[PDB]
């Protein structure tokens, strides 16, 4: 999963984004779930740096 | 969605300016914001970045230490305060609206743009022009039709204003964009094309204004 | 400080396609966004993340990024995006714009200029200032090379030229001055305007008298 694929992701489940665990990127495949990392719960979302701030981890499917 | 930029004017070296940005037509309390400049006629430069709720800020090289950028979300405006100015600072500035999530983040792009407010770094005071005549000749004959104008010189800041016979010349007139010298003073020139048949029976007058030093010259252009 | 690069102008015929390039040190790493601006107005967003348009853009937009090379292409160029064309990213918290790409749309068959010459005034002479006029209108592409000759010879000093301008009719204008001293302009016996355009040149002259 790309770096521009999870930012891609990001931007469209943005609305949605929280420090509860994402659906994931894709059905098929190899995919991304991503969450704010709980400490940073409290940031307006366009401060979360994405380095820091937001967590990703694989979603392994078939 | 409309971002209204303000505050811009002329200044001199070493001075100071404020420009504003009021926001519409959006929620700005989860935008970030930017600064844009441009020189005229030359390209864009980002100048400053400003996240919804001022937490994080970035200027580019060329204005670290000199400008500041702020915002007051709760009267919907950004500001850019200007210190140090110098002349390459001369630019048309642009408020334009960043991404909802950081920029690292894949929202990295600029949109809408506001329509700019002037900002102008000269050392030059504002001065009126002269107003020269450029007469006909047979060198400006072109057969049936002949060309005469104005030479309106040495004047700053932009711009100034010509018509022919107060306005009601207004077929074959051509008036020039202006040139900007080393002195730092621009001149341009306004032709107008008419009968060669008629040259010493019409009267032909130019009609120069130049708002900034409230300046305005009738000049009669005869053979 | 990373730069991104770009031809500074490009020329297509309505209905051809048109590619602007964008280079940058590895840009397919970076997102890309494209901006067009046309004279007097602001930038708009045409294409952000590589390919993706702000729907508000013709179809006939579309953008690539891989390697080092992103670029927007125009197919089936219509006369309304005659505009400047620039590249953009993010870099070290930095927003960086290429030079931009100046697309002209050959929408007008080709037109030489006109070329009018005056001398200087005796109001300015008595002004002890000498100013050479040369306005060079009615003329398409947009693209005019000025040289300034006193007695023949190529004269640089005291020249300055504007970039052409559309004027009402959709053709370009443009305009040059030469400044001279009094003492100058009364010592040599002519001077000359020679504007060349499409290959094609125009040379006129005039002299103390």
């Amino acid at each position: 999963p790309s770096d521009k694929h999870i930012k891609e992701y990001l931007n469209k489940i943005q609305n949605s984004l929280s420090t509860e665990w994402s659906p994931c990127s894709v059905t098929c495949g190899n995919g991304i779930q991503v969450r704010i990392k709980p400490g940073s719960a409290n940031k307006p979302k366009d401060e979360l740096d994405y380095a820091n701030d937001i967590e990703k981890k694989i979603c392994k499917m078939e | 969605v409309q971002l209204v930029e303000s505050g811009g004017g002329l200044v001199q070296p070493g001075g100071s300016l404020r420009l504003s940005c009021v926001a519409s037509g959006f929620n700005f309390t989860t935008y970030s914001m930017n600064w844009v400049r441009q020189a005229p006629g030359k390209g864009l430069e980002w100048v400053s970045y400003i996240s919804s709720h001022s937490n994080l800020i970035y200027y580019a090289t060329s204005v670290k230490g000199r400008f500041t950028i702020s915002r007051d979300n709760a009267k919907n405006s950004l500001y850019l305060q200007m210190n140090s100015l110098r002349a390459e600072d001369t630019a048309l500035y642009y408020c334009a609206r960043g991404g909802s999530l950081h920029p690292s983040a894949g929202a990295d792009w600029i949109d809408p743009w506001g329509q700019g407010t002037l900002v102008t770094v000269s050392s030059a005071s504002t001065k009126g022009p002269s107003v020269f005549p450029l007469a006909p000749s047979s060198k400006s004959t072109s057969g049936g039709t002949a060309a005469l104008g104005c030479l309106v010189k040495d004047y700053f800041p932009e711009p100034v204003t010509v018509s022919w016979n107060s306005g009601a010349l207004t077929s074959g007139v051509h008036t020039f964009p202006a040139v900007l010298q080393s002195s730092g003073l621009y001149s341009l020139s306004s032709v107008v094309t008419v009968p060669s048949s008629s040259l010493g029976t019409q009267t032909y007058i130019c009609n120069v204004n130049h708002k900034p030093s409230n300046t305005k010259v009738d000049k009669k252009v005869e053979p | 400080s990373y730069e991104l690069t770009q031809a500074p102008s490009v020329s297509v015929s309505p209905g051809q396609t048109a590619t602007i390039t964008c280079s940058g040190d590895k840009l397919g790493d970076k997102f890309t966004s494209w901006y067009q601006q046309k004279p007097g107005q602001s930038p708009v967003l045409v294409i952000y993340q590589d390919s993706k348009r702000p729907s508000g853009i013709p179809e006939r937009f579309s953008a690539s990024n891989s390697g080092n090379t992103a670029t927007l292409t125009i197919s089936g160029t219509r006369a309304m995006d005659e505009a400047d064309y620039y590249c953009q990213a993010w870099d070290s918290n930095t927003y960086v714009f290429g030079t931009g790409t100046r697309v002209a749309v050959l929408s007008q068959p080709k037109a030489n200029p006109t070329v009018t010459l005056f001398p200087p005034s005796s109001e300015e002479l008595q002004a002890n200032k000498a100013t050479l006029v040369c306005l060079i209108s009615d003329f398409y592409p947009g693209a005019v090379t000025v040289a300034w000759k006193a007695d023949g010879s190529p004269v640089k000093a005291g020249v300055e030229t504007t970039k052409p301008s559309k004027q009402s009719n959709n053709k370009y204008a443009a305009s040059s001055y030469l400044s001279l001293t009094p003492e100058q302009w009364k010592s040599h016996r002519s001077y000359s305007c020679q504007v060349t355009h499409e290959g094609s040149t125009v040379e006129k002259t005039v002299a103390p008298t």
